[PDB]
């Protein structure tokens, strides 16, 4: 039980951190809306546009009964915040690396061990969640390198590695 | 059955593509969150030098 009340301490905590990260004026205990998404993101998980979507409807939900200002209170961010890391951590131990390089040997059948930069573009345009240009651009310029081939195992060895102090 | 194995090939191609939008969604906006962060630091200390 204490492992546990610790574990909802440091989630409390993060998405705490997340939220001053972002509120809008300094004491203010408000973020905007369209940081929300942002915000939630920064609380130290990656979910899809789908949870997105929950995410904001549920807060929009929860600050229908207060005054419409367009601004989120910490209050409700943190609830539904840790709600949802809570429900993400206990679902799935955050084996990102692991997940990633399986995600990424999904698209290399023959295990060559690298990704061809404009394949997995174009498969990515027309695949899963699809981003923009500008996105799709900048992930290019971060993860190709000069040959235009795409290392998965580094790629998500330093997409895992993305600041999230654990 | 070529187009059964293309069909399964398809949808966990298309599940892992979820996955990693997801994870690169996620991975620019910390970016830009610790470039935020990093950028008042630097001008709390500016401020603070003087």
């Amino acid at each position: 039980m204490s492992k546990l009340n610790d574990k909802h301490e440091r989630v409390r905590a993060r998405v705490r951190e997340a939220f001053i990260l972002f509120e809008h004026k300094e004491g203010s205990r408000l973020v905007d809306f369209k940081d929300v998404p942002t915000a939630v993101r920064a609380c130290g998980v990656n979910p899809t546009a789908v949870q997105m979507t929950h995410i904001l409807d549920q807060l929009a939900a929860l600050n229908a009964e207060t005054d419409a200002t367009g601004y989120v209170g910490l209050e409700n961010f943190e609830l539904v915040v840790c709600n949802f890391l809570i429900q993400q951590e206990a679902s799935l131990f955050r084996d990102d690396y692991h997940t990633l390089l399986r995600a990424f040997r999904a698209f290399d059948p023959d295990g060559r061990g690298f990704i061809d930069a404009e394949s997995f573009k174009s498969l990515l345009t027309g695949k899963g969640e699809a981003l923009s240009e500008d996105e799709l651009a900048k992930m290019m310029t971060v993860a190709a390198d000069g040959e235009g081939k795409i290392w998965y195992e580094d790629y998500a060895q330093r997409l895992a590695n993305d600041g999230r102090t654990i | 059955d070529q187009r059964f194995q293309a069909a399964l090939l398809a949808v966990r191609q298309n599940h892992a593509a979820r996955v990693i939008q997801s994870y690169w969604r996620g991975f620019k906006k910390a970016r830009e969150a610790a470039k935020k962060k990093a950028k008042k630091l630097e001008k709390a200390k500016a401020a603070k030098k003087k």
